[PDB]
């Protein structure tokens, strides 16, 4: 299949596996990405996803040129194809666990979305980030628009939208549209994976609850910071701290 | 600290929930079951607006039970109540009996 | 006039040609600003509006400070000159198609409101910025402070507006105040010139939605995202690449 | 005391002194936290707020781990300790002048709480920063998972709070989540001293408005504005402009 | 199963009485007494909507009680009482001293 | 005898502390502690409708408590309430510990 | 696809529009005219609560028509209503009209 | 041009009345039928506040038509109605078969 | 004879499924097919007061369609509806197409 | 510009306040007096809904005065009003002498 | 200090009258004149329910004054009034030029 | 006779109109001008019910004036209000103004 999910344990993989077409989505492909996000997120074992390239080189040239050509007048296959971007990058962006997305090449327009739904970005020497829709005259999705403009503000992304020009690494971890460069995800998923997976998922949602609009804490909130006392982590937290080892969560 | 948790006007589940929140928040480790009968049995539809503060006690890990005779009363059907939700045959049976069981009452 | 506009068809620049007060903005010049940016938006051809001295060197050193002290005890002025640079800055702020301003020198106080009105800055080396109301015991316009803030965050927009003090073209660039280092506005113009201006005012009304506080899309975005699929523009697009040739927008 | 404050005209500190548990904080010491804030905040000759270590080296190490423990199993001081904590950093960032952090060793968990809720940071070589409840099954109050995204976005504020990873003082600058890099808070302090208190305090009010979500001025901010030009700092302001001397605040 | 059952608001009285059915056809052999003060001490007068009700309660054995200082302050004679109810002082009294002696409370 | 009242509703605190009053009448060294929660805390407020009647049962040595989480979510001050309040963090918090102390439990 | 919508309650101005912006959203390339005439003609107003997401649907290139009988009977003026506003002698006629050219009828 | 109008909700009756005097205004050698049912049926009533305007509709030779069973369901004699009145057996029915043989529809 | 049959206000969904019976009973061999959305999808809940109409319609061999936009504004889940309910992604969406597919339009 | 300001009427000091934020706002270096008198004065409770308005008022160095007269007979203690508040006599006295000393009444 | 006191309210005629008392007993020889117009002319009349407290004014020597044109358009008879009321051609002429007189204005 | 004439509240501009006919009437050469503000701004519309007579107060050289910062919170448009009326920044500013010119006050 073009997109996969591959689980060993703690980690997951989404697979982007069409390198003939430089990773190119079609509409099958953003159908397909919920039902494997929802397959992960069955997972009890799992405490961290990465998104990736199957085979190195571009993350995700965008659109598939060829079905974009081919549907060019046919409405039924815009909304269809509208709608399920919507929801995929609406899932990926609120998947429960940690996400990374590993960068090692070209990530253009829709691949950009996928890597903006993403809980971070790490980017190697060969990758390169561009949204270019106004090349075609076409918009951004509003909720991908907010992506953006949480990571980079306004006024980078007003660069990168209406010139569709592309930057290189070095450029967009200056800009804050990644966080981190590097060669490999290794380093980083070997850190997400050892941490609380309480603790993560609900500091995830705190986060979210932010770039919603919420301003101060709530009776809510409270309740959620107050129940991590009760909970067999934060247990496994103090008890592994008596002993002077390291937490097994 | 086990606690039986009463709540039979609709009107008034919203203070009741937040009541609730406030005792969880209070009682460490407590152990809370919350049971609804009469109007407030509508409290546990789907389409109900404090939906959203149950699923956050039913997170909290406080058990949400709705009375039979209250959901057959008000003509509700199962498929409409809120996922997870336990049902008891009597919700003032089941009150009388946790009390029994040594579970302190609280009347919201 | 010491505010005007000229209009070269794609382009309009919005020239500041006060060079003995270093660009100094009096109460006419903030009151004549809307109507240049109303004579701009009813051009047709327009695709970006250039911010910038008309003879290099300083951008705007800020108030007319003769006009300031000689009017220090005015009430009139005082009510008259904070609605007048309000208008201006709301207006600005909000034009229709991308705006950039080309910064060459001092940008102080109100010359910065002007330059954090724009979408993009670009900073050539002698450019200095600064925001100095706390040197004379005056405030700044929640409108600005929230324009700064967008791009730099609170703790920056403290630092400027707390001491008054100048930063120079690598701070801000390193900041977040300006998206770009350079001596001539000329390649970025070019770039914005020749994408769909449909996408481009789309997309400035996205941004600036979510800036507003719009957190997911609804039902209006989805129908503006979707009406750009029935559009010219996209029709342009599409056809220009069928044939292998630069879209014409 | 622990934690105890020092007022010296225009300059207040707050300072923790407890170098034998790496400034570390207890129940009491954040109690007594906001009794100090209101004591500064009642002297009128205050300018600026800085808070530090009283002997360098650590900021603040987080909680006394030792209590923590000694409480684990215990939900009344959960509850009391949550409180106090939150009421200190509610206090601290919405401090009526001016506040710096300066860091010179590790601030961590609780102690970068701290540090985030005031208006700027100064970070020395040796300054180390994390954020570590995942690794004991624990939240961060989503008050102050707000002040982290506020400064940092939130790729940043997931990548520290998910891993519990420290960083060196150099990355902290780069990530915006420290302002400065210097060996000391003098020269800043400085600055602030000597600026209209009036202003600064408008400005501040001006920025967390921005903030908790506030788009456009509205009549409050255009009066707040308007009350400067009849207030005794202009005054000040414009009497030293016209005798060519430094105004004094 | 010893339980004492509280009323105190006129306009919740049906609601009550069919919980009180309910407790009684949940709990087997449940000993049962119904207090009713405050405003809820009219639904025991003979032109009462809820008499039907009552006396039904009654043929199952329930003890029905009516407060006296409610009966007092709703200026209620004995005479227009449904007949076979019985009196407290208080109602209150009566609901906190059935519970020192074992019985579990319900407030309805 | 020793007795936890609660009050949750505050168009029912007349009849409430009406009933208190009888409590106090009908039990001989009763000691109570009385406490508001919900909207009942407004009864609280130093320009309440019911102050004197507090006030009295005040005199009348009985303990007046009301709830901190309601007071807050009421957005009321401590310098609203009537002198002499005790407060609590949580009404349904101090409701279960009375009664887990040996009060028994009466709803108002 | 021609469609002819029409509104004619004002207290449905709300849903009738969230309708259209439905029917946009769900017809490729719709070609829509939406009359407005008896009370639903205040909804043209300048000063309406409906005035942003009237302007939005103009901006989907939605044609908007105000009944000038209508507009007579409300005692409303041209200048009060929302520019680029399209009026029609009668919506009704205009209604019947645009079917007998081919447009689908859309009652809202 | 052919028009079938229909009329359904007795609160709109008079707005409905207008709109047809519109339409017949507007388009020249219209032939009108109107079909009143649901509750509107009760404007054909001889004592109906509409009565006037039924009447004037008639002098303009345009069609009236109740539906019987809305006359029905509304506990309405045929003696009652205003004379001249044509009926149907099904109001819903004349409209659909009236636009089958090439009516236009509109809906008041 | 094909009607497409449009339902969009709750508060006349009973008098509604009236005058589709009506339809029924009229029109000989009609094919209908009743859409509903906006508020008038509450119609289709599995608590809903016109449920046994609703069937009813169903056993006569009427299409009852639901509008998923409705659906999802009205925060109902699936699970929540008449089982046997067939839904489209556009109620006005559905009533547009099978007009141009030649069925003909009756709004209730 | 000395303007004394009257607002009397509770259920519009939303609006009185916003007027005097107007007036503030246009009137360079005006030097304002509010006195709030009648049922008004229950805006300068501490759990007053327009509290954060008084208290931007106050920062922006308006006066904001009470009627004592008027706290009286509301039965409000000054412990319960916002601190920095200056009370008077009589409202309605302080107005009328500060229009003697020559400031500009405006009624609010 | 001569006060001229507007009353234009019906509605807040004890208010007001309660008002100018407040106002008589802060100002030491107040020199007050109530001016009553619009619907607050009622309040003259002989059985007004504020007839005592108007005499009382009287008592304290206050000149209390009804509007004609109010007196005509309320439908009144001079006949009707309470004895001892001084009447003017306008309750508005008379309070400008009281004004204009050196009278302090206060509206009630 | 300079008088500034103030009205504030929309429901009870009938009455204010009137109560300047009134002072025009009894006041031989007055000169007022009307400020409205607040809600009573919406009189001013070109839609007004009361257009007519301001229209007359008009015909009587009587200078109509509306607060832009009521015309600006009401979201009306300058295009929507009656031709020929005067604006000012604000309403308040400009009744404080004009009395400080000499202009008599008069709250309607």
């Amino acid at each position: 299949m073009s997109l996969r999910l591959e689980r060993d344990g703690a980690v997951a993989r989404l697979l982007i596996d069409r390198a003939d077409r430089r990773n190119a989505f079609s509409l099958d492909m953003w159908q397909r990405l919920p039902e494997l996000l929802a397959e992960a997120s069955g997972d009890d074992a799992l405490r961290v996803l990465v998104v990736k390239s199957a085979n190195g080189g571009a993350f995700c040239a965008g659109a598939d040129i060829a079905e974009l050509l081919a549907n060019k007048d046919d409405a039924a296959f815009h909304l269809a194809n509208q709608q399920a971007i919507n929801r995929a990058q609406y899932e990926l962006a609120r998947f429960r666990l940690p996400t990374v997305a590993m960068v090692e090449g070209d990530c253009i327009g829709g691949g950009c979305g996928i890597a903006l739904a993403c809980d971070m970005r790490i980017a190697a020497p060969a990758a390169r980030f561009g949204i270019t829709p106004a090349k075609l005259g076409l918009v951004y999705p509003l909720h991908d628009v907010k992506l953006l403009v949480d990571l980079v503000g306004p006024g980078q992304a007003r660069r990168l939208m209406f010139t569709g020009g592309l930057i290189d690494a070095n450029e967009a971890h200056r800009i804050g549209l990644v966080e981190l460069l590097g060669e490999s995800e290794d380093a980083l998923v070997g850190q997400l994976a050892t941490v609380s997976s309480f603790s993560t998922q609900a500091i995830k949602s705190f986060v979210r609850r932010v770039l919603d609009g919420q301003v101060a804490d709530d009776t809510l909130s409270l309740c959620v910071f107050a129940s991590a006392t009760l909970g067999a982590d934060f247990r496994e937290g103090t008890g592994a701290f008596l002993e002077k080892r390291p937490p097994v969560f | 600290m086990k606690v039986v948790v009463q709540i039979k006007d609709f009107d008034k589940v919203p203070q009741a929930l937040q009541s609730v929140l406030n005792l969880f928040l209070d009682l460490g480790n407590a152990e809370i079951e919350v049971v609804l009968h009469q109007s407030a049995i509508k409290a546990l539809l789907l389409n109900s607006p404090t939906r959203s503060i149950i699923e956050e006690l039913i997170k909290l890990n406080i058990l949400i039970v709705g009375c039979e005779h209250s959901i057959r009363s008000q003509n509700l059907d199962h498929r409409q109540l809120i996922d997870g939700i336990k049902i008891v045959r009597s919700g003032v049976g089941e009150i009388v009996r946790k009390q029994s069981e040594g579970w302190i009452y609280l009347a919201l």
